[PDB]
This record gives structure tokens, C-alpha cells and sequence, in this order.
DNA sequence: CACAGATCCCCGGGTACCGAGCTCGAATTC
DNA sequence: GAATTCGAGCTCGGTACCCGGGGATC
């Protein structure tokens, strides 16, 4: 058949049939609870409507779309398929050994015949024709390289000619531990003397180094960590790809590109039908040199978008249990798929598959018929096996490009993979794109100590999780899809928790069809959360700038997109990146950040610029020229160059060095931050001509840009990561804690006086409010510097702000380097070092870091919190009293009454302290969160509440958070029986011990913890307000606790008595004046 | 003044601040219901109800305008307004005034401090004077009537029946009072009587013909009394209610009483 | 296998005092 | 014999740090 084999089922005869024993409708009552299990000989079916078919048969006709030619071998395109290919969208890029005995009756040329003889690499291009046709061009050539001194080599391994030393690589891989290299020869490892210089530092001289050309890159691999390991190899770590799109001026990994006549007229080579190795309608057999990038397109072709979600039901004696993938009585029940267009972003098919019957409810139909969605197409299965087998079916034969879904890194296609190779043994190799030996797996952080997220890879497919793209675009203390949609999408969802799915899924069709809807549901507003944030187009613009695919671009972090930009420069400048990491592997810090200057705390009702650099720390980079390539430790490589005109000199950690100029070697660093920074600036520069909602979204793509060129600073920082400098990151924060200060005394020295001021800006003579002028810096922060403005009106300050920063920019620091007011505020309340609140000019509120902006606190405390700092900035009479507050010392408002403004600041608070035991407490409004954030063995300190809530989730059977979620709970309150549990499970309990999840807490009905989320109310306010106190907590601590309703009683079991003993109660419990009399009665019982 | 005034200038302030010596922090997280006829000083010890009045007459001026007002005495919940009237907690103390400024449901009280000095005059320790406000929500359960009969004691007998009383919830005692000078005060294993006259069991009293057994079952009371070192005073026995209860008013410095509740099984 | 940086506030939990109480135990000492 | 006291010790929690950890702010 095929010349390579289809490692995905076309065919299938027996299974494994498991399925729920209640679909099963006419068995009596005691045969229902469990499942079936066990072997069944019979093509898997899938019964859409009336219709029926094998799942598996391509055929004709067909119950979901399908953009497959071949299937298992068999060519199903109309006879006469060849449709030209001139210009093809690339947006995945695989790469593949492939051997030179294995594509023997494939039929290739002798020009890739040559290029894979015993075997080579090929890169191939995935991607989409203007007409739709699923391209698959295979590029032959190709193999990567690797240096190594010529000298060191020479030496270490005694070498006369460079075939000696391929002989010698060979003769070191034939003696491996396990016989992976088997046959290998010298003639895998062409190599020739090349001319290079190591990238670190200004001394470095042009030494001659062998580059080493090795196919098959695991290989090279070996040949990496295991070959010599006393010499060093340079850029062993640049995988194939990586070389194909560097060495090729122009190429990148996403964008449109074009077929070329070729090196002499070699064209293409359209590959034939059998020989196909993806799923793609047609192929080609390129090299490098018939291709071009095709500028000049830029739109996106007519890919497509999967978006799933499955639904799960537990299947043991617990049958509220949460699901679990292991176990086979835990099964998939149903999966929604949306099926969009990306271009054109139109809803394309609505899939349902659902094990059993499944009868959509006619007002979700309706629904979905008024708002022009397709009709759902629910397709039913007996066995959860046909079922997703049916379900991969579409995923290789429909092929998404894109899929994407909301949390289905780390439950969805986590729980579908382990179901489909723990259960059923199914081989996912061939399920992506390449017909067999492709990779389809997940990962996810598992106790590795430093992986930031879980990732997913399946080969050409672009999973985009729309979990992880909207956790970092909008900060939420629950992300889930229901707070999320609401807060995004202004969509209040209703949910089905998974405790109330065995209850519907046991009832007829109609609950099942009720499941099924609440599926669609949640994908068609994950469909719209995608198409609000357009993750696809983001991620490919910093793909296409990086060099890296479009999937290391979602998954793999910051500094393979520095590492790939910073090697297309060194590769064109002759330098080459050492490997250190390949022998490689408590609140530590490798070197001395940034300064924060002292707050003057408080409130501050005069105007206070704020100025700012500008990409403080790239400006840096660029303006004092920082790279590797010009550092010198040593004071002899400028020995030759003018101080101060050819190299600058800083003492960086105590450690003299010297960066030497531009026109004398410019920075490898400063033009990666070019590329970057025009980036940056182009989407900024679209922030003023564009919607509010767009502005926002343009907001945080200039702060995902803003990441990528702080990160080459960073990327410097890293210890034991891709080629550090922690001479260069140390430079660049001493660098920047001297503009710091540098700025400060500049602004203190010049503008001191208000005559200075108006020599320097004319216009400040129609801007002097009527106190005494002054102007001093009254906090800073890494770049900022809080000029507080006395004698000056807010009006015209920013405009002459402006002109300040120009001044002191220009007075002071190299071009790049550009401070600029930024803020007005009229009122700031300096609270802490990186805490304030202020209002900006005739404007908004800036709340920086006051835990209103933190996630941990509950919406009650919250909402509180911001009341009370409205009513500081906005009311009027407040902001008199506060500002009051400041003429005497703290401790002398201890005695003397407050001023009589403040007195509504109180009743907020005395109203919270009502809103707090009123009993009916949604407890949604008392729900704490933490992140997990490493493994909970990880942890030191395991006495957290969210630990303690997460164990108490794992114990019960519930759904277990993951590594980087949200952990809500609650604080119930300290109960005998509470108290006996703890224990149980091991006074006055933890608050780590009372953390119950708000789940549990509303099933049974356990009640808040009233003290621990009043204490928190005030610790909130105490935080905030005592830069209004001298920054006093306890003395301001105090000043609120008057505020709050003081109240006594004497207690039941002693009021019992009382009452018993012919005591009249006097207060509460009784009309005032009958209060009076009873106290007349006593005084004249007394007396 | 201001509407609410409490004054004690020195030389009536002496016999205050000495009320209060023996007293020691007990009566620190107290509660002072201030009104007409005085301030009532409120606290729970152990369990039981101790009581110190002040009566109007015993300031160098009281007055007060509204209804009864009632503050918690820990200001800020570590100081104490009564924390002025301590054994030596400010050596070189004069006078304390209690100013209250407010309408009915908020009222606040000020304590101001006032020091000798020579040649006649006073620095006011502005670093130490106490604000706090008034309840806003209160009620408290007061002693009512007079008792059923009360004797006066003494350092020493008030020491011995004391020591005659019990240890834990075992062993319950008795104040019976017999016929014709019998007063008893008893346990199991020790047991200590009086002669009642209307040497050195010689007690003094009046009704002393109304005979009793009372009984208690919580042995709190040698606790409670030795806290406040009562130097020997009354004790009053309260039976006309379901529950009988006992009042000791040492007759030392101060007036600092305790009542303690025997439980209902009364029988003489 | 995976991988930008640092600074810094505040909370929770832990542990180490120690000034202040404040209750008996043999010394004074009525 | 017997009202002091204050050493004797002893549990008392406020206060002080310290540390991990969440999660802000450059
Ligand atoms: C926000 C942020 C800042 N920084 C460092 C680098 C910055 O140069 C320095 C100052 O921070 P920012 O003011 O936040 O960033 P910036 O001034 O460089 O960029 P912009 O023009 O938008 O203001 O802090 C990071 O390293 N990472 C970050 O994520
Ligand atoms: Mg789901
Ligand atoms: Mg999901
Ligand atoms: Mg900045
Ligand atoms: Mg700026
Ligand atoms: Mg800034």
C-alpha cells in the first residue's frame, strides 16, 4: 500500500465495549448501576439521526466533514486531483528523519534520494494553499551543525585532516552504551574549517573552528552531551528547523511563501498520492533554494478551528465522584466540537458526540437557529471506544489546524489520551498530522520544579488553550468558565456541575440532550473568547519575529525567542554561541536589581509628576551599547581605545567593565531590542484610532511585545540558562539605579526654586498655584521618580511635564534613553514601596498593588475596601478630614476625636461589620483563592489553606486542582465538630485548618468564620490607611476598631439563669421605654 | 462643662486610688456602667459576677445628664480606664477627670491625667489620656434587692472559712446557719463555725435568726475572693429567688462585692 | 526535561523570649 | 503562735523577629 505505513485506524473489527449500563433501557431496575466492560466484535458504528455508519468508513457519504485525501491507503480525491501550488500560508513546521531505504518505492528524485542516503532531516512545511488545499512541502538539505575549536580538537583527540575527526565522531557513536547509532559511518558527519569568534566578549579574537555537520539530530544529540566532554561544542543545541529558517535570508516560520524555478531549474517534485507522508490533499519535494517567502501577502488562509469539550461521567460506586481517567468505569460521555473557520471566523459545523442518546432540548436549538449557528449534527454512540474513536476520526480526517478548547491541556485531552492508550491501547502517533511516528503527547508540570506550564504537542496542530491565554490577559480570582465568560464576554452561563451529570445521564435522552447543550454551550463561549482575543494572530507575530514555530511560541518560553534572534544576529556578525547548559541542570537572587526609592508615605492632595523611562531597560542596552560581544573584564582589550569616547566603564558588583562603544562593535543585544521595540511600537501606535474594547486588547498585545524585550535583558540574568551574562544584567540594573538617582538630583538641583523653573519653561508662569513652591521627588521605583509639585496647579502640569522629561533627558541621558511624564496625579496616597493609590488628572483611580488589584481576597473585603478608598479620593469632606489627619502626630488622634468628616469613612466599615453576619451570606462573596503553583510536595511550609483545601478536595474524591489554578475556599467557622475533624485528620484552630472549599460548604451547610473575615475587613483597611496614620498600622488598627459597634451580653447559660432567677433583661430584647422602667426598677431595688 | 462630668481633684481621689490598691489588674477588662447613684465597675472572674460601685457622692463632683451610658474598659483593647486608679502605675498622680461628650446612643468618655508639680499646678500626660466610646449595645445583670441574712467578718475568719471551702466539683459546701449562734461553714473533711451577735469566733451580724443550709456547687469561690484579697467584709445570702446567690463586700479601702450562685437546693 | 530578571509588602505559622504578674512556703515577726 | 514578701518558680500572652509563600510592582 503506502510506501510508509498509517500508524491511525482505518479499520477496526472488535473493541473493547464499555458503556454505561442504563442505556440499556428495557433491563430491569437492578441491572443499571455500573457499566458494561469487555471485548465486542462488531465495526465501531456511530448513529447520527435515523442514519448509520461505520466510523471508520470514509466512503461517500459521511456524518462529520472530512478534508482528508487519502484514508488508510486508499486515495479519495475526484480522479484528475492535482491542483497547482504557487504560493502556500506555512504555518507549522515539522522536521523528521527520513531514510533513503525507506523511500525506496516513494519515487522521490536523486536530488532528496541524495539528501536522505543513509538518512536525513526534512523540514516540512505545513500549511494551506489561497484555494484551501492542505499543502505538506517536504524541504531535503538542511542538516544541522555544530562548532568546535580547531585547536582544542586538534589536541584533545590528536587530528590531521577534518575527515580524521568525522572518522572519530563515527568511531565514538559506534561504542554508545545501547546500540542506537548502528551502522553509522564516516561520512554522516561532513566537516570543514570555519573562520568564527565566540560571542563573549570584546577580546575575543576570530580562532578557527571545525563546523560539523551532522544529520539525524538526536545524533547530534549524542555527539553533544556524550562526545569529549572537556571540549566545547557551540551551537548544538540549534535544531533543524532553526537552521532552515536562519541560513535562508528571509524564511520564516509563519507566513505565505512561493515555489521557485531553483538552483539550476529544479523544480518541486509533486510527490505522488502513496507517498504522502501528512494528511494533506497535495505534496511537494523541495530544498531550500526552491523557495521563496512570497512578500506582499499577509492574509490568513481558510484554516480551521477545532473547539472542544468533553464531558465526563463517573461510573463507580460513587457515582459523585469526580471522574478519573484510569479508571474504565470513569468514561467520556460527551464531547462537543465546534468547527470554525479562522479566517473568516464564521461557526462552521456544531458536532456532538454523545454515548447514548441524545435529544438536543428545542430551546438550545432555537437558540442556536435565531443567532445563525449551524443545527447541532449529535452523532450517537453505543461505546465510549466508538466514541472516541469517532472523535479522532474527525480530529485526523477533518484535520484542525488550530484546536483549541478551555482548560483541555490539563483535563480534557489529558483525560482522552489516557482513556485512549492506558484503556484502549489506541496509538495517537498517526492521529496529528504525519501519518504515524508524529508526536501527540501532553506534559504537564509534575513536580519538575521549574516548568512554568503543562504543555501539549501534537504534530501540525496548534493547540491554543484559551485557559492559559486569558490568565495572563485579565487578572480573576476564579478563571472559571463561567466567571470568565461573565467577565469577559458579559455571558452569564449557567453551569452543570459534574455531581448533578449521573443524575441526568441515568434519566432518558432528554437529560442526556439537557448534558449535551450545556457541552455546546461551554465551547461556543470558548469559541468567543478566542475570537475576542485572536490568540492565533499574536502568537504568530511574535513567531514570525522570533524565528521559532508558532507552538515553541505558546509553549516553550522567553528565552528560546531571545536565543533564536540573538543567533540570526551572531550567525551574520561571525560569532557563535557557546553550550554551558548542555552540562547543566529559598528567595535566592544571582545579582542587584533595581531601585526603589523611600516613599514618603501618605496622603498627598498636591499634584505629583510622574516621570518615567521609556523601555527603561532596553534603552539602556541600546544607548550604552551591552551585549557579550562588547563586554571586557579585563582592562586590556580597551587598552588601545579612548575612555569615555570609545568604551564606557562601570563598577558592576564590584567588578570593573568595560563595555566598549558602537563605532566600535555594535551590541548584538541592541539590534535584537530593535526589532522588538518596533513592534512594540507599531501595535502602541494603533492604541488612539481604535475602539475602547480594541484598546484594551491592543493594551495587553503591546505588554506581551513589552515581555519579549524585557526578556533580553532577562535573558542575560538567568543563571544556568541558554548563554547568560550576568555581567551584562548586572550592568544593565547599575545602569538604571544610577538614572534612578541621577534623575532625582537633577530635578532637586535645577528646578528648586520656582524662578529656575520658569527660566527653564516660560509656560510655568501661568501654571504657580497659591501656596509656597517646591518640587520633590517623594517615592521612585525601578524607572519612575514621583515628583511631588507644591505651589503648582495640576491644570498644565502634564504639559510641562513633558517638556521637563525632554529637559532632563536631554541634559542627562544617551538618545535611546527617554524619560517622560506619564501621570498627573491630583491626589496619591503613598502607602508603601510598590503600594499606592492615586487619582490621575480630572481622571481615574491607579490602585498599584493594595490587594484591590491582588487576587487573594474575598469580593466581600474587596468591595468594602474600594468603597472606603472612593470615599478618601472622590468624597469631599473626606479628603478635608484625611488631609486633616496629617497636622498632628498619630498617637495624638489616639485621644483626640477625629475630624468630623471622616465620620462616613466609618460607616462604611460599621456598615460591612452589618453585612457580615447577616445570615443569608452568599459565600460567593467570602471565597478566598491562592494559586498552587508547584507540586504540594514541593512545598516546606504545607500548613497553607490551600493546601489544606486541596487534600480535603483529593480526600473526598473531587476534582483535583492542578499546579498553576485556583484553589478557592472559605474560612468556616471553629466548630466543635470542625475541631474534632481536624484532629481527626492531624484550642484555637489555623486558619490553615479552617479552609474548607465553598462547594463542600454549601452541600453541608457550613457556616463562615464571621471573626477571621471581619479581622481581614479591617486588616484591609489598616493596610491601606496608614499612610493617613504616619504609616502606624497598629495606631491606625485601633482608630478603626472604634469605628465598629461594640456590643456585650451576658452569655446563654448565664442569661438562663438570670432570666431564671427573676433578673428583667434591660436592652435588646425589649421596647425602650420598657428598658426605662425596668431599670427604674432595679435602681429602686438597689436603693 | 461638658454635660457629663466626673471629677475627683486629690483628697477624695486618695480614698479612690486606695479602694482600688488591693484589687491589683483584676478589674482591667471590665465594664463600667456609669450613670446616676455612680459607676458600677463590672467583671467576670472564674465564672462569677464581681461588682465594685462608686457612688456620686464619692467623686469630687458627679454629675450626668442622659441616660445610662456603659464602656468596655480596655481602650483600644490593651489600656484601661481604670488603669489611672492602679497601686503605682503613675507615681506622681493627682486627679483624673471622665468627661462625656455625646447623644444617647454615642457617647464618648475622655479620661484626662493630672500630675503634681511643685509651687501648686499640674502637667497634663497628653500621651496617656484615654478616649473611648460608649457602648451603643448593652445590658448587664446587676445583684437586686437586699439579702435574707449577712454577717460581718474579718482578715482572719474570712481566710479559715475560705480555707474550708472545697476544691473541685466533688466535694460541695455549706454556709447553714443554726439556732442560737451556730453559723457554720462547712465540708467533709473540714469544717469552721461562728457565733453570731446581733472574742475570735465572734462574728457580727443582724437577722440572725434566719436560718438556712446553703449549698454551692462550684468550688470557683476561693479563687475569685483571694484575686481580689478581700480583707474580710460581708457576706450577704440571697435565697427569695429559684436560684440563691451569696454577695462578699470586703470592708477594706473598697466596696468590691462578688456574688456567687448556690444552686437551688435550699433547705436549712 | 525545562528555563527571562529582581525587589518588596504583607500574611500565616513558628519560635523565643520576658515583663508582669500572682499563687504557695518557709523565712520574719507581730 | 501568724500578716509580709519575695525568692522561689510558672504558666501568661503581648512583641519581636524570622521564615516561606502569595503575588504584587518595576
Ligand atoms: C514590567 C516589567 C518590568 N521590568 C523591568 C524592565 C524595565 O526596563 C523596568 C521598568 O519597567 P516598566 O516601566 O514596567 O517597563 P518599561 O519602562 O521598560 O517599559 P515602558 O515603556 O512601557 O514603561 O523594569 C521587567 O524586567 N519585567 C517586567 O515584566
Ligand atoms: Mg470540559
Ligand atoms: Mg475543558
Ligand atoms: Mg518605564
Ligand atoms: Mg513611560
Ligand atoms: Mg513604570
Amino acid at each position: 500500500g503506502p510506501t510508509q505505513r498509517h500508524t491511525y485506524y482505518s479499520e477496526c473489527d472488535e473493541f473493547r465495549f464499555i458503556a454505561p449500563r442504563v442505556l440499556d433501557e428495557d433491563a430491569p431496575p437492578e441491572k443499571r448501576a455500573g457499566v458494561h466492560d469487555g471485548h465486542l466484535k462488531r465495526a465501531p458504528k456511530v448513529y447520527c439521526g435515523g442514519d448509520e455508519r461505520d466510523v471508520l468508513r470514509v466512503g461517500s457519504g459521511g456524518f462529520w466533514p472530512r478534508r482528508s485525501r487519502l484514508w488508510g491507503g486508499v486515495d479519495h480525491a475526484p480522479a484528475g486531483f492535482n491542483p497547482t501550488v504557487t504560493v502556500f500560508h506555512v504555518y507549522d513546521i515539522l522536521e523528521n528523519v527520513e531514510h533513503a531505504y525507506g523511500m525506496r518505492a516513494a519515487q522521490f528524485h536523486a536530488r532528496f534520494m541524495d539528501a536522505i542516503t543513509p538518512t536525513g532531516t526534512v523540514i516540512t512545511l505545513l500549511g494551506l494553499t489561497p484555494e484551501g488545499h492542505r499543502v505538506a512541502v517536504h524541504v531535503y538539505g538542511t542538516r544541522q551543525y555544530f562548532y568546535m575549536n580547531k585547536e582544542e580538537v586538534d589536541r584533545h583527540l590528536q587530528c590531521r585532516a577534518p575527515r580524521d575527526l568525522c572518522e572519530r565522531m563515527a568511531a565514538a557513536l559506534r561504542e554508545s552504551p545501547g546500540a542506537s547509532f548502528r551502522g553509522i559511518s564516516a561520512d554522516h558527519f561532513e566537516a570543514e574549517v570555519v573562520e568564527r569568534t565566540d560571542v563573549y566578549y570584546y577580546e575575543t579574537r576570530p580562532a578557527l573552528f571545525y563546523r560539523v555537520y551532522v544529520r539525524s539530530g538526536r545524533v547530534l544529540s549524542y555527539l553533544c552531551d556524550n562526545f569529549c566532554p572537556a571540549i566545547k561544542k557551540y551551537e548544538g543545541g540549534v535544531d533543524a528547523t532553526t537552521r532552515f529558517i536562519l541560513d535562508n535570508p528571509g524564511f520564516v516560520t509563519f507566513g505565505w511563501y512561493r515555489l521557485k524555478p531553483g538552483r539550476n531549474n529544479t523544480l518541486a517534485q509533486p510527490r505522488a498520492p502513496m507517498a504522502f507522508g501528512t494528511s494533506s490533499d497535495v505534496e511537494f519535494n523541495c530544498t531550500a533554494d526552491n523557495l521563496a517567502i512570497e512578500g506582499g501577502m499577509s492574509d490568513l488562509p481558510a484554516y480551521k478551528l477545532m473547539c472542544f469539550d468533553i464531558e465526563c461521567k463517573a461510573g463507580g460506586e460513587d457515582e459523585l465522584a469526580f471522574p478519573v481517567a484510569g479508571h474504565p468505569e470513569d468514561l467520556v460521555i460527551q464531547i462537543s466540537c465546534l468547527l470554525y473557520d479562522l479566517s473568516t471566523t464564521a461557526l462552521e459545523h456544531v458536532l456532538l458526540f454523545s454515548l447514548g442518546s441524545c435529544d438536543l432540548p428545542e430551546s438550545h436549538l432555537n437558540e442556536l437557529a435565531a443567532r445563525g449557528l449551524p443545527t447541532p449534527v449529535v452523532l450517537e454512540f453505543d461505546s465510549e471506544f466508538e466514541m472516541l474513536l469517532a472523535f479522532m476520526t474527525l480530529v485526523k480526517q477533518y484535520g484542525p489546524e488550530f484546536v483549541t478548547g478551555y482548560n483541555i491541556i490539563n483535563f480534557d485531552w489529558p483525560f482522552l489520551l489516557a482513556k485512549l492508550t492506558d484503556i484502549y491501547k489506541v496509538p495517537l502517533d498517526g492521529y496529528g498530522r504525519m501519518n504515524g511516528r508524529g508526536v501527540f503527547r501532553v506534559w504537564d508540570i509534575g513536580q519538575s520544579h521549574f516548568q512554568k506550564r503543562s504543555k501539549i504537542k501534537v504534530n501540525g496542530m496548534v493547540n491554543i488553550d484559551m485557559y492559559g491565554i486569558i490568565t495572563d490577559k485579565i487578572k480573576l480570582s476564579s478563571y472559571k468558565l463561567n466567571a470568565v465568560a461573565e467577565a469577559v464576554l458579559k455571558d452569564k452561563k449557567k453551569d452543570l456541575s459534574y455531581r448533578d451529570i449521573p443524575a441526568y445521564y441515568a434519566t432518558g435522552p432528554a437529560q442526556r440532550g439537557v448534558i449535551g447543550e450545556y457541552c455546546i454551550q461551554d465551547s461556543l463561549l470558548v469559541g468567543q473568547l478566542f475570537f475576542k482575543f485572536l490568540p492565533h494572530l499574536e502568537l504568530s507575530a511574535v513567531a514570525r519575529l522570533a524565528g521559532i514555530n508558532i507552538t515553541r511560541t505558546i509553549y516553550d518560553g522567553q528565552q528560546i525567542r531571545v536565543f533564536t534572534c540573538l543567533l540570526r544576529l551572531a550567525d551574520q556578525k561571525g560569532f557563535i554561541l557557546p553550550d554551558t547548559q548542555g552540562r547543566f541542570r529559598g528567595r535566592h537572587v544571582g545579582y542587584q536589581g533595581a531601585r526603589v526609592l523611600d516613599p514618603t508615605s501618605g496622603f498627598h492632595v498636591n499634584p505629583v509628576v510622574v516621570f518615567d523611562f521609556a523601555s527603561l531597560y532596553p534603552s539602556i542596552i541600546q544607548a550604552h551599547n551591552l551585549c557579550f560581544s562588547t563586554l571586557s573584564l579585563r582592562a586590556d582589550a580597551v587598552a588601545h581605545l579612548e575612555a569615555g569616547k570609545d568604551y564606557l566603564e562601570i563598577e558592576v558588583g564590584g567588578r570593573r567593565l568595560f563595555f566598549v562603544k558602537a563605532h566600535v562593535r555594535e551590541s548584538l543585544l541592541s539590534i535584537l531590542l530593535r526589532d522588538w521595540l518596533a513592534m512594540r511600537k507599531q501595535i502602541r501606535s494603533r492604541i488612539p484610532q481604535s475602539s475602547p474594547e480594541e484598546a484594551v486588547l491592543l493594551d495587553k498585545q503591546q505588554a506581551a511585545i513589552k515581555v519579549v524585550c524585557n526578556s533580553v535583558y532577562g535573558f542575560t540574568g538567568v543563571q544556568h540558562g541558554l548563554l547568560p551574562c550576568l555581567h551584562v544584567a548586572a550592568t544593565v540594573t547599575t545602569i538604571g539605579r544610577e538614572m534612578l538617582l541621577a534623575t532625582r538630583e537633577y530635578v532637586h538641583a535645577r528646578w528648586a526654586a520656582f524662578e529656575q523653573l520658569l527660566a527653564d519653561f516660560p509656560e510655568a508662569a501661568d501654571m504657580r498655584a497659591p501656596g509656597p513652591y517646591s518640587m520633590r521627588i517623594i517615592y521612585g521605583d525601578t524607572d519612575s521618580i514621583f515628583v511631588l509639585c507644591r505651589g503648582l496647579t495640576a491644570a498644565g502640569l502634564t504639559a510641562m511635564g513633558d517638556k521637563m522629561a525632554s529637559h532632563i533627558s536631554r541634559a542627562l541621558f544617551l538618545p535611546p534613553i527617554k524619560l517622560e511624564c506619564e501621570k498627573t496625579f491630583t491626589k496619591l496616597l503613598l502607602i508603601a514601596k510598590k503600594k499606592y493609590i492615586g487619582v490621575i488628572y480630572g481622571g481615574k483611580m491607579l490602585i498599584k498593588g493594595v490587594d484591590l488589584v491582588r487576587k487573594n481576597n474575598c469580593a466581600f473585603i474587596n468591595r468594602t475596601s474600594r468603597a472606603l478608598v472612593d470615599l478618601l479620593f472622590y468624597d469631599d469632606t473626606v479628603s478635608g478630614a484625611a488631609a486633616a489627619l496629617a497636622e498632628r502626630p498619630a498617637e495624638e488622634w489616639l485621644a483626640r476625636p477625629l475630624p468630623e468628616g471622616l465620620q462616613a469613612f466609618g460607616a462604611v466599615l460599621v456598615d460591612a461589620h452589618r453585612r457580615i453576619t447577616d445570615p443569608e451570606r452568599d459565600i460567593q462573596d467570602f471565597v478566598l483563592t491562592a494559586e498552587l503553583s508547584r507540586h504540594p510536595r514541593a512545598y516546606t511550609n504545607k500548613r497553607l489553606a490551600h493546601l489544606t483545601v486541596y487534600y480535603k478536595l483529593m480526600a473526598r474524591r473531587a476534582q483535583v486542582p492542578s499546579i498553576k489554578d485556583r484553589i478557592p475556599y472559605v474560612i468556616v467557622a471553629q466548630t466543635r465538630e470542625v475541631e474534632e475533624t481536624v484532629a481527626r485528620l492531624a484550642r484555637k484552630l489555623l486558619v490553615s485548618e479552617l479552609a474548607e472549599d465553598p462547594a463542600y460548604a454549601i452541600a453541608h451547610g457550613v457556616a463562615l468564620n464571621t471573626d477571621y473575615y471581619f479581622s481581614h475587613l479591617l486588616g484591609a483597611a489598616c493596610v491601606t490607611f496608614k499612610a493617613l496614620f504616619g504609616n502606624n498600622a497598629k495606631i491606625t488598627e485601633s482608630l478603626l476598631k472604634r469605628f465598629i459597634p461594640e456590643v456585650w451580653h451576658p452569655p446563654d447559660d448565664v442569661a438562663a439563669r438570670l432570666r431564671a432567677a427573676g433578673f428583667g433583661a434591660v436592652g435588646a430584647g425589649a421596647t425602650a421605654e420598657e428598658t426605662r422602667r425596668m431599670l427604674h426598677r432595679a435602681f429602686d431595688t438597689l436603693a | 462643662g461638658a454635660p457629663c462630668q466626673v471629677v475627683l481633684q486629690g483628697a477624695e481621689l486618695n480614698g479612690i486610688l486606695q479602694a482600688f490598691a488591693p484589687l491589683r489588674t483584676s478589674l482591667l477588662d471590665s465594664l463600667l456602667v456609669m450613670g446616676d447613684r455612680g459607676i458600677l465597675i463590672h467583671n467576670t472572674i472564674f465564672g462569677e459576677q464581681v461588682f465594685l460601685p462608686l457612688e456620686h457622692s464619692q467623686f469630687s463632683r458627679y454629675r450626668w445628664r442622659g441616660p445610662t451610658a456603659a464602656f468596655l474598659s480596655l481602650v483600644d483593647q490593651k489600656r484601661s480606664l481604670l488603669s489611672v486608679f492602679r497601686a503605682n502605675q503613675y507615681p506622681d498622680l493627682r486627679r483624673v477627670e471622665l468627661a462625656i461628650t455625646g447623644q444617647a446612643p454615642f457617647r464618648t468618655l475622655v479620661q484626662r491625667i493630672w500630675t503634681t508639680t511643685s509651687d501648686g499646678e499640674a502637667v497634663e500626660l497628653a500621651s496617656e489620656t484615654l478616649m473611648k466610646r460608649e457602648l451603643t449595645s448593652f445590658v448587664v445583670l446587676v445583684p437586686q434587692g437586699t439579702p435574707d441574712v449577712q454577717l460581718r467578718l474579718t482578715r482572719p475568719q474570712l481566710t479559715k472559712v475560705l480555707n474550708a471551702t472545697g476544691a473541685d466539683s466533688a466535694t460541695p459546701t455549706t454556709f447553714e446557719l443554726g439556732v442560737n449562734g451556730k453559723f457554720s461553714v462547712f465540708t467533709t473533711s473540714t469544717c469552721v463555725t461562728f457565733a453570731a451577735r446581733e472574742n475570735a469566733k465572734t462574728v457580727y451580724g443582724e437577722n440572725t435568726h434566719r436560718t438556712f443550709s446553703v449549698v454551692v456547687d462550684d468550688c470557683s469561690m476561693r479563687a475569685v475572693l483571694r484575686r481580689l484579697q478581700v480583707a474580710g467584709g460581708t457576706l450577704k445570702f440571697f435565697l427569695t429567688t429559684p436560684v440563691p446567690s451569696l454577695c462578699v463586700t470586703a470592708t477594706g479601702p473598697n466596696a468590691v462585692s462578688a456574688v456567687f450562685l448556690l444552686k437551688p437546693q435550699k433547705i436549712c
